[PDB]
């Protein structure tokens, strides 16, 4: 398990997972704006 | 003549009665049944000397075989007349050519060139090769290596960067020197047969280790091949483009011998000296003070397991002024020659480009290609993530660039020889996809002068 290839993928596997934690928590958020927006004239 | 084999222990053999003896010496052994083999001290005490046979210790009986010291250690034969000349690690002719009359012996160690004699390295070449000559432009008296790996395409490569190499005018064209350490028959063939194809044989001297040819051999080459380029540089006034491969296999080689003389490795099982080796052989280049003729250097390694912090390509970027890497992702992707412009560096970049030395437009296109192909891979990578949905209509054109751009600017093929203007109009027909107003990093002045 321990070896220097798996070292480099995880790496690289976590610099993917940073970003995609980025773009999916803006995602969120622009959802969640648009949301306001409709919520507001559903009520 | 010494009667007095000791020891011997695989291709090492023991010498006593010894006196005058030095390390490195030559020797030559006679055999009981009359053949001869030569080989290198490697260590020397007073009552004894270690030598390593270049042929082996096969069939070698102790006490009726003798020993006799030459004298001197390995030696190249300088003359004008190896261009156009192939020979092997040690210097002998490998082309059953004629008979070469040296000028001189030299000793093939060199000497460490004074700090402040060295000159500046000035002039643009052109590799022809787009992504290095925009991008990660090579600087006469530069050194700036290749970082490959197994199953990368670093052979090709290196045949067309010693193919194509060319100075703008001078009129006096490159002596390109060529060593080949420790690689197969099959690549040593490859490399002699493009260069005689090409007439490519005729500017070049070559020196050929092969894999199986002994380690001492293997660690000789680099030395004879430098040798041969200073003397063709600084006594004869050329410009000398120097090209080796595999220097990962001239590491190996002293590793080998490390362990025969019981050294404790360092990091990562390679000799605590391994840096100043290294740095002894890739400092004897560049321009000098007063001198009309230079050394360029570009060294070829592969990355054991792709792995840039692994000694040989850590330490050597240390010492070399940048690095050209070659990537597996691109590679499989058909990308050739699969150079990865984003971590690749050439440090003296700014120093041969330019008006006068290749275009005015040439720091800013770089810098702008650059920016937008990084743009264009986050792009990509955002419409796998969040969809096409996110994607803006600007967003979508930068992942086209990223596209475009690997696969039309990098992707040139390996006989393909760009010129410096096409490579730079190239660059400004991929920058045309993008809005005037992405161009920040260009200034206006030049944006409406190039921009189709």
């Amino acid at each position: 398990n321990p070896t220097r290839m798996e070292l480099t993928r995880l790496k690289k596997q976590l610099t993917t997972a940073t970003r995609g934690h980025k773009l999916l928590k803006d995602k969120q958020d622009e959802l969640m704006r648009q949301f306001i927006l409709l919520i507001r004239k559903n009520n | 003549e010494y009667r007095t084999i000791k020891e011997v222990v695989g291709p090492l053999m023991a010498v006593e009665k010894v006196s005058g003896v030095k390390y490195e010496e030559l020797i030559e052994v006679r055999m009981q049944n009359g053949e001869i083999r030569r080989g290198q001290v490697l260590e020397v005490q007073e009552d004894k000397a270690m030598v390593q046979i270049f042929e082996g210790t096969s069939g070698i009986n102790l006490k009726n075989s003798s020993v006799r010291f030459l004298g001197h250690p390995l030696q190249l034969g300088v003359s004008e007349d190896m261009i156009g000349r192939v020979f092997d690690g040690l210097g002998r002719p490998k082309d059953n050519g004629p008979e070469i009359l040296p000028e001189k012996y030299l000793d093939i160690n060199g000497e460490v060139i004074n700090p402040i004699a060295r000159d500046y390295p000035d002039e643009f070449i052109q590799t022809g090769i787009s992504a290095i000559d925009h991008l990660n432009t090579l600087v006469r008296g530069q050194k700036l290596p290749v970082f490959s790996g197994s199953g990368l395409p670093h052979k090709e490569l290196a045949a067309q960067i010693a193919r194509q190499a060319t100075v703008l005018d001078s009129s006096d064209d490159f002596a390109v020197v060529f060593a080949a350490i420790g690689i197969t028959f099959e690549e040593a063939e490859f490399f002699m047969e493009d260069f005689r194809q090409t007439g490519a044989i005729d500017r070049s001297v070559m020196f050929m280790n092969l894999a199986n040819d002994p380690a001492i051999e293997r660690i000789a080459t680099p030395r004879m091949a430098l040798t041969a380029a200073e003397y063709l540089a600084y006594e004869k006034g050329m410009h000398v483009l120097v090209i080796m491969t595999d220097m990962t296999n001239y590491a190996e080689a002293l590793r080998e011998i490390s362990a025969a003389r019981r050294e404790v490795p360092g990091r990562r099982g390679y000799p605590g000296y391994l840096y100043t080796n290294l740095a002894t052989l890739f400092e004897r280049a560049g321009r000098i003070r007063g001198l009309k003729g230079s050394v360029t250097q570009i060294p070829i390694l592969t990355m054991p397991e792709d792995d840039k912090t692994h000694p040989i390509p850590d330490l050597t970027g240390y010492i070399t002024e940048g690095q050209i890497i070659l990537t597996r992702e691109l590679y499989k992707s058909g990308i050739q020659p699969p150079i990865d412009v984003l971590p690749s560096l050439s440090r003296l970049k700014d120093k041969g480009t330019g008006a006068g030395k290749t275009r005015e437009d040439h720091a800013a296109t770089m810098n702008q290609l650059f920016a937008a192909y990084a743009q264009g891979k986050q792009a990509k990578e955002l419409a796998v993530v969040l969809g096409e949905s996110a994607l803006s209509d600007i967003d979508k054109i930068y992942a086209k660039f990223a596209e475009r751009f690997e696969n039309e600017y990098v992707n040139q093929g390996f006989y393909t020889n760009r010129t410096i203007t096409e490579t730079l109009d190239l660059g400004w027909e991929l920058l045309a996809m993008l809005p005037r107003t992405e161009l920040k990093r260009i200034k206006d002045d030049l944006l409406d002068k190039y921009l189709p």
